[PDB]
C-alpha cells in the first residue's frame, strides 16, 4: 500500500520536478547568470528576485532543526559544481541526490504558485493610494 | 481585521511566555498532588461552593482565554476517558518538561530538536521499566 | 481678550481672496490630480478603493474611482461632473480631462503670481483654445472608411482597449471586434439613422 | 449629506507601497514556520470563542480573514492555490511576500514601481521556461508506465 | 599653466605600478570574489558576497553627482 | 434556431444563441480567468471600448491622430507659433497654454520608470527640426514609447498602430477648458461644517 500511493499521485501528475531545493537552486542560479545580457536596471531586479527564491529552501531547514547558514552555503557550491540534482536530505542534514532518493515534487505546483505570487505583487506594487470607506 | 485588541508574538516573545504562562497554571495544583496534597475551595458560577484535591475537578471548572492553558484542558479531557489518574501529575509533569525546554531555548536548541529530544527518551525510559 | 472680526455673516468655515483662495481650491484638486497623473497610459498604476459594501474594487479608470471616493470639496465636484462628461457622451478620455484641467490650473499660478487678472487668464485660454482646435481639423492624417470589417476594426478598438492591463490588448480585441461586427446591421449609402448601441453588449464572466 | 468613508484620511505615494509591504511582512512571517511537514501550527483564537489549531494555512487565513487590501490579496491566491492545485498553499505567500521585501530597497534607490513589476515579469519568463527544463517526462528514454514507476 | 600639467604626468609616471581607475578595481573585485566566495564557505561566503557588493558603492556614488543614472551605468559595468 | 447547456469555466450553464435566421442586435462576450479582480476591469475595458464604436458616427468618427504623446508635443510648437503672432496682454497665457500640454508626456514618461530628464528633451528634438524645403517632411508620428524593452529613444507609434480618435482629443480639450474656466472664475466659496 506505500507503494501504492507513491505511484498514484505521481501518475495522476506527468509533470514532475526535483524536490529537496534542487529545482530551487538552479532557477536561483541561472537568472543571475542571465543577468549579464539583461545588464542595467533589469539586472538588479531579477538579481533579487533569485535571492527572493532562496526563502522556500531556508524556511523549510529553520522549522526542521537544521541551521540555514551552512546548509545553504554547501548546497549552492554542491549545486553549482558537478551535478545539478544534489539536494537536501530531509532526514539526515547533508548534502545529497533527492532524484537518487526519489523524493520528487509535481510541477504544477510550483508553476501555479510562481505565476500566482509574481501577479499578487505586481498588483500590491502598482498601488500608490488605499481608500476604505465604512459601512 | 480588528488590529485594535489584537495580540501577536512570533519566534520572539512567544517562546518565552508560553513557558511562563504553563508554569503559573501548573503551579495551582502542585501542591494538591499527592493523598496528602491540601485542598481548595471551588466556586461555580451559580454560587456553589465545593472543596476538592482532585485535578480534574479543579481544572475542568476553569474557563480561561490563556491560549496556552488550554492545551492543558484539551488535555484533561482524554485523560479522563483513557485513565483518570492522570489528572494533577501528567500536567505537572508536562510543565517540567517546558520548563527544562526554556533552558535549552536559551541555548540555542531548536524547538523541535527539544520535541525529538523528550520523544526519544520518552522511548528509552519505556525499556527501563 | 483676542477679539474677532472680518466674518459678519454666521458661524461657518469662510475663505476669502485676500487669504490665498485660488491657490487653496488648486492645493485641494492636486490632492486628487497626483492619482490621475499615475493612470492614464499603458503604464499607468491602479488604485484599491474599498466600497461601502464592504468589497474591495481595484481598477485603473478614474471616473469609476471618483464615484467611490468621498468628495468633500465642492471645487473637486466641477471635474467630477466634467468626468461624467468624458464618461457618459464619450467612450475615451476619462483619465486625460482629470490631468489636462488639473495642469492648467497649476500653470495658472503662475499668471497668478504675476498679479494677472483671472478674467485675462480665462480669455487667454478662451483664445487658445479657438487656435488648437482649428489646428486639430489639420491634425489629422488618415481617416477611417468606416467599413466595419473584422481588420478595419482592429485599428480602432485596440488603442481604446489599450491603458489597461497591458499586454491583453491583442486578445481582447479579437473578442470585441467579433462583437461589434454582430451588432452591426448590414446596410450601404444609409447615414442618417444611427446603428450601434452600447447596451447591445452584455459581458458576462465566470472563474 | 452621505459620508461613505465618514472623514478618514490616508496617505498615498510611493511611501503607501512602503506600509503594504510591513503587511506582507506580518502575513508573512506569521506563515513562516507554517511552512513543511514538520512546520509549527498558528493557534487561533476567533471572537466566535471557537478555538481551533490547524497546520493547512488556508484555513489560517480563513479563520483571519485581514481586511487589509495588499494582505488579503495573499489569502486570496492561497484560496485558489488550495482549490485548482491543493499543495503549496503556504509556499505561495512567503514567496510573494520575500519578494516583497527584495523590493523595499528599490524604492529607497529612486527606481520606480512600474519597472519593478516588468523586472519581475521578465524572470518568470525566464523562470518558468528553465522549470520545463528541469521537469522530468520521459518516454523515449528507455522507460515505461511501470518501470519508471 | 605648464608646471601644473606636467606634475599631473611626471606624478603619474613616478610609480612604475598602477592599475585603471574609474571603476575597474572596484568591479573587477566584485567579480573575482564572488567566485571565490563558493570556494570557501563555511558561514563566511556571506561576508566574503556583502564585502563585493560594498565596493560598488563608490562607482555608484560618482554617477549621483555626474546626472547619469547610477543603476544603468553601475549594474552594466559589472556586466562588461 | 439554437437553445444549448455548455460548460463555461467549469459549470453548466444554459446558452441562448442563434446562426442566421432572426437576426438580433445582441451579442455577448464570454470571458474566462482565475482571478476575480481581473476580470472586473476587462469588463470594464469593454464597456469603454464599445463605447468607442458609438464615436464612429457621423459627427468626424474616422478621423484620427497619432496619440502616446506625439500630438501633444506637436500642438506646443503651434502655439508657441501663435503666442508670437498675436500680440497684447494675451502673450502670457497663450505660452502658459501651451506648457499646459506638457504633462501628458511627462506623466507617460513617470508612469514607465523612464527619466523625465531623457523623454522630454528628445520629443523636443523629434517634433522640431530643420526640412530643406517649404513642406515639413519625415516623422511627426514620435510619442512617447511604452519600452521596458528593446533599445534606445522613442519611435514612431505608427509600428504598433496606435492613436488616439479625434472625437475623444478635440471633445476632451473643451472639457478640460470649461471645467479650468469655472473654478478659474470662482474666487470665494461658502461653506458649512459636514
Amino acid at each position: 500500500h506505500d507503494a501504492i500511493m507513491i505511484v498514484k499521485r505521481a501518475l495522476q501528475n506527468k509533470l514532475i520536478v526535483a524536490g529537496g531545493g534542487a529545482t530551487e537552486m538552479e532557477v536561483s542560479k541561472c537568472l543571475r547568470d542571465y543577468s549579464k545580457t539583461i545588464a542595467g536596471k533589469q539586472q538588479m531586479i531579477i538579481n533579487a528576485f533569485a535571492k527572493a527564491l532562496e526563502v522556500i529552501p531556508r524556511q523549510l531547514c529553520e522549522n526542521a532543526g537544521f541551521d540555514a547558514i551552512e546548509i545553504l552555503n554547501k548546497l549552492r557550491l554542491a549545486h553549482s559544481k558537478g551535478e545539478k540534482w544534489y539536494g537536501v536530505v530531509f532526514e539526515t542534514e547533508n548534502i545529497g541526490d533527492n532524484f537518487a532518493k526519489f523524493v520528487w515534487e509535481p510541477a504544477l505546483v510550483k508553476i501555479n504558485a510562481l505565476n500566482s505570487a509574481t501577479e499578487a505583487t505586481n498588483l500590491i506594487l502598482s498601488v500608490d493610494e488605499t481608500i476604505t470607506n465604512k459601512g | 481585521k480588528d488590529q485594535g485588541n489584537k495580540k501577536r508574538q512570533h519566534g520572539l516573545e512567544a517562546k518565552k511566555s508560553h513557558i511562563l504562562a504553563a508554569r503559573s497554571v501548573a503551579s495551582i495544583i502542585k501542591t494538591s498532588l499527592g493523598p496528602r496534597g491540601l485542598d481548595k475551595i471551588l466556586i461555580s458560577p451559580d454560587g456553589e461552593i465545593t472543596i476538592t484535591n482532585d485535578g480534574a475537578t479543579i481544572l475542568s471548572q476553569m474557563e480561561l482565554d490563556n491560549e496556552i492553558a488550554k492545551l492543558l484542558v484539551q488535555l484533561s479531557k482524554s485523560q479522563d476517558d483513557e485513565i483518570g489518574d492522570g489528572t494533577t501529575g501528567v500536567v505537572v509533569l508536562a510543565s517540567a518538561l517546558l520548563d527544562q525546554a526554556l533552558e535549552l531555548i536559551q541555548k540555542g536548541i531548536h524547538p523541535i530538536k527539544i520535541a525529538n529530544g523528550f520523544d526519544e527518551a520518552a522511548k528509552l525510559a519505556i525499556s527501563k521499566l | 481678550q483676542n477679539p474677532n472680526a472680518g466674518l459678519f455673516k454666521q458661524g461657518y468655515n469662510s475663505y476669502s481672496n485676500a487669504d490665498g483662495q485660488i491657490i487653496k481650491s488648486i492645493a485641494a484638486i492636486r490632492e486628487l490630480h497626483q492619482m490621475c497623473l499615475t493612470s492614464m497610459g499603458p503604464c499607468g498604476r491602479n488604485k484599491i478603493i474599498v466600497n461601502h459594501l464592504g468589497k474591495i474594487i481595484i481598477t485603473n479608470d478614474a471616473a469609476t474611482m471618483l464615484r467611490e471616493l468621498d468628495i468633500v470639496h465642492p471645487a473637486v465636484k466641477v471635474l467630477v461632473m466634467a468626468t461624467e462628461q468624458q464618461k457618459i457622451d464619450m467612450g475615451d478620455g476619462t483619465n486625460l480631462v482629470m490631468i489636462l484641467a488639473g495642469e492648467l490650473l497649476n500653470v495658472s499660478e503662475k499668471l497668478i503670481s504675476m498679479g494677472l487678472s483671472a478674467v485675462e487668464i480665462i480669455q487667454g485660454y478662451n483664445m487658445a483654445r479657438k487656435f488648437t482646435l482649428k489646428e486639430l481639423d489639420e491634425m489629422v492624417v488618415g481617416e477611417i472608411t468606416d467599413k466595419n470589417d473584422k481588420n478595419e476594426l482592429l485599428k480602432m478598438i485596440k488603442p481604446v482597449i489599450s491603458s489597461k492591463k497591458y499586454g491583453s490588448e491583442d486578445i481582447l480585441s479579437e473578442l470585441v471586434s467579433e462583437a461589434v461586427s454582430h451588432v452591426l446591421p448590414v446596410a450601404q449609402q444609409a447615414g442618417e439613422i444611427p446603428y450601434f448601441n452600447v447596451d447591445s453588449i452584455r459581458v458576462v464572466k465566470i472563474m | 449629506i452621505v459620508v461613505l468613508k465618514e472623514g478618514t484620511d490616508a496617505s498615498q505615494g510611493k511611501g503607501q507601497i512602503i506600509s503594504n509591504i510591513n503587511a506582507c511582512v506580518a502575513v508573512q512571517e506569521a506563515l513562516k514556520p507554517t511552512l513543511g511537514p514538520l512546520g509549527s501550527d498558528i493557534l487561533i483564537v476567533t471572537s466566535n470563542q471557537k478555538t481551533t489549531i490547524s497546520n493547512d494555512g488556508a484555513t489560517i487565513l480563513k479563520l483571519l480573514d485581514v481586511v487589509h487590501p495588499a494582505a488579503k490579496t495573499l489569502v486570496d491566491i492561497s484560496r485558489a492555490q488550495d482549490a485548482e492545485v491543493g499543495d503549496g498553499t503556504t509556499s505561495v505567500t512567503i514567496l510573494a511576500g520575500e519578494l516583497m521585501k527584495e523590493a523595499k530597497p528599490f524604492l529607497e534607490e529612486g527606481i520606480s514601481s512600474h519597472l519593478i513589476m516588468k523586472g519581475y515579469r521578465k524572470a518568470v519568463s525566464l523562470a518558468v521556461e528553465k522549470i520545463n527544463e528541469l521537469a522530468v517526462d520521459i518516454t523515449s528514454e528507455k522507460s515505461s508506465g511501470r518501470e519508471l514507476l | 599653466s605648464l608646471h601644473d600639467s606636467l606634475s599631473v604626468v611626471k606624478r603619474t609616471l613616478e610609480s612604475g605600478n598602477v592599475v585603471p581607475g574609474g571603476g575597474c578595481v572596484e568591479a573587477a573585485l566584485n567579480i573575482y570574489l564572488d567566485n571565490f566566495a563558493t570556494t570557501v564557505g563555511s558561514r563566511e561566503q556571506l561576508a566574503i558576497a556583502e564585502f563585493a557588493a560594498a565596493l560598488l558603492i563608490i562607482p555608484k556614488t560618482l554617477a549621483v553627482n555626474a546626472a547619469k543614472d547610477s543603476s544603468e551605468l553601475v549594474a552594466k559595468l559589472r556586466s562588461y | 434556431e439554437t437553445v444549448k447547456t455548455m460548460e463555461i469555466g467549469g459549470d453548466r450553464v444554459t446558452v441562448f444563441k442563434q446562426e442566421q435566421g432572426e437576426i438580433s442586435r445582441t451579442s455577448t462576450i464570454i470571458l474566462r480567468g482565475a482571478t476575480q479582480n481581473n476580470l472586473d476591469d476587462i469588463e470594464r475595458a469593454i464597456d469603454d471600448g464599445v463605447a468607442a464604436v458609438k464615436g464612429l458616427m457621423k459627427p468626424s468618427g474616422g478621423k484620427l491622430l497619432p496619440g502616446a504623446g506625439a500630438t501633444e508635443i506637436e500642438l506646443i510648437s503651434r502655439i508657441t507659433k501663435y503666442g508670437e503672432r498675436t500680440p497684447g496682454l494675451l502673450q502670457l497665457a497663450i505660452k502658459q497654454f501651451a506648457v499646459a500640454f506638457e504633462v501628458v508626456p511627462r506623466t507617460l514618461a513617470e508612469t514607465a520608470g523612464l527619466d523625465v530628464n531623457e523623454v522630454l528633451p528628445n520629443l523636443y528634438a523629434a517634433h522640431n527640426v530643420t526640412e530643406p524645403g517649404a513642406v515639413k517632411t519625415d516623422h511627426l508620428y514620435k510619442g512617447v514609447d511604452i519600452d521596458g524593452e528593446s533599445d534606445e529613444g522613442v519611435k514612431d507609434i505608427r509600428e504598433e498602430n496606435i492613436y488616439d480618435m479625434l472625437a475623444t482629443k478635440k471633445f476632451a480639450i473643451n472639457v478640460a477648458t470649461e471645467a479650468a474656466t469655472t473654478v478659474l472664475s470662482i474666487d470665494q466659496i461658502i461653506m458649512a461644517k459636514k
